[PDB]
């Protein structure tokens, strides 16, 4: 009736805690999940690196990007791998996620403040040249401006991490989206999200 | 296909904006200005001789204008005209945009993100867009244990300075915690101090000890832990 079943729980990735619960310490950009927290310390840290051990997928493939950028994307990982509050949206492949609605201003944010970076790829959930054990650009895949191959805020969203993530058209505040971050100050506005969407409503 | 990162200088730019209006006039027909310079600024956007992460430091690229510009002022100086200068010219650019790849090779596996523990932010410039901007290098949570045994009445020196801290950005203070055997901790300094002197040392001092160098970010730049042993 009310999907309390849906949670505050973790999703059964080989990463994530098998349940949540507060953290003394995380790192840098997953502070705002301290509260209580799907990740460990280490996974916090883990998702700073760079070539994460926690995917093996390199965002320096085409160079180094901005900080502005690398800093959206280690946020983006810090969510899936903290957030206790996506239940709704797991589901079996043993567990995943799919299309978490992403509030409009997280999309857009993360796709302006990435224009100035660059990728060779528009659909990073596969086909790359993956020899030295990391990803690389296929033969013949051109360097170019994220604004050319992710044209819209919603590609880059939802292409990125193989449709984890929906762009929502919904803004934030509406109850009907969840923020990728959060200022801790603030409060924590995915529980009510995620309450909503457990329900039958 | 990327910029030659020498243009991010902006003495640079502006020598070659004087080669085209000082230096053009009097040593190459008018009617060549035009393609010539479209040929040069074709030459420094696109730099073709480099795993080449697009950064640079400010020290690489100054050493590279320096190099180009005393170059391009041997040509200017030597007075050359015609087909001669304009051979010599796009030679030397080759020569550089060589010389700098050198240059390049040696910052990535020498100077980019050296520390060998903990979080170094190092300022680096991006040369497909000239924006200097701050990086974080990640290289480990840790910096690892020092077993420390102090001879009884002699002074406890506890070091937590490594090599590129100096270098680093955005670091704050070195913080000295003790680490009780009962799940808490005491600060017992927090300071521009990299060291803690604590004198004339008796069995009450042995035990665990934490240094934190602090961060204008959220987390420690360097954690390293210290295991005090008291030789009576
Ligand atoms: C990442 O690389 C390591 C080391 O080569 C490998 O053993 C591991 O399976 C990879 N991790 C993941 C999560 O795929
Ligand atoms: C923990 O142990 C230390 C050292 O024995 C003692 O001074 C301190 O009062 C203890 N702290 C607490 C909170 O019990
Ligand atoms: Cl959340």
């Amino acid at each position: 009736p009310w999907g309390d079943e849906l949670l505050n729980i973790c999703m059964n990735a080989k990463h994530h805690k098998r349940v949540p619960s507060p953290e003394d310490k995380l790192y840098e950009e997953c502070i705002p999940w301290k509260d209580n927290a799907c990740c460990t310390l280490t996974t916090s840290w883990e998702a700073h690196l760079d070539v994460s051990p926690l995917y093996n997928f390199s965002l320096f493939h085409c160079g180094l990007l901005m900080p502005g950028c690398r800093k959206h994307f280690i946020q983006a990982i810090c969510f899936y791998e903290c957030s206790p509050n996506l239940g709704p949206w797991i589901q079996p492949v043993g567990e995943r996620v799919v299309n978490v609605p992403l509030c409009q201003e997280d999309c857009e944010e993360w796709w302006e403040d990435c224009r100035m970076s660059y990728t060779c790829k528009s659909n990073w959930r596969g086909g790359w040249d993956w020899s030295q054990g990391k990803n690389r650009c296929p033969k013949g895949a051109q360097c170019l401006p994220f604004s050319h191959y992710f044209p819209t805020p919603a590609d880059l969203c939802e292409k990125t991490w193989s449709n984890s993530f929906k762009a929502s058209p919904e803004r934030r505040n509406s109850g009907r989206c969840l923020q990728k971050w959060f200022e801790p100050a603030q409060g924590n506005p995915n529980v009510a999200v995620a309450r909503l969407f457990a329900s039958e409503f | 296909r990327s910029p030659w990162c020498v243009i991010c200088d902006p003495s640079v730019v502006l020598a070659l904006k004087s080669l085209e209006k000082d230096y053009l006039p009097g040593h190459l027909d008018a009617k060549h200005h035009k393609a010539m310079m479209e040929r040069v600024e074709n030459a420094v956007k696109d730099f073709q001789e480099l795993a080449y992460m697009g950064v640079v430091d400010e020290a690489t690229l100054q050493k590279g204008s320096w190099s180009l510009l005393k170059d391009l002022k041997r040509i200017t100086d030597s007075d050359v005209k015609g087909d001669l200068f304009v051979k010599e010219l796009f030679w030397m650019l080759h020569l550089q945009k060589e010389t700098f790849a050198t240059y390049v090779a040696r910052f990535q596996k020498e100077a980019y993100c050296p520390n060998k523990c903990g979080v170094m932010l190092q300022t680096l410039i991006w040369c497909k867009n000239c924006k200097k901007e701050v990086h974080a290098c990640r290289k480990s949570y840790d910096c690892g244990e020092r077993n420390v045994e102090v001879p009884q009445m002699e002074d406890m020196i506890l070091d937590c300075e490594l090599n590129w801290h100096q270098a680093s950005e955005g670091l704050t203070d070195y913080s000295f915690y003790r680490v009780w055997g009962n799940n808490t901790e005491t600060l017992v300094s927090k300071g521009k101090e990299a060291t803690l002197t604590k004198p004339m040392v008796g069995p009450e001092d042995a035990g665990s000890y934490r240094c934190e160098l602090g961060s204008v970010n959220s987390s420690p730049a360097t954690i390293i832990n210290f295991h005090v042993t008291v030789l009576p």
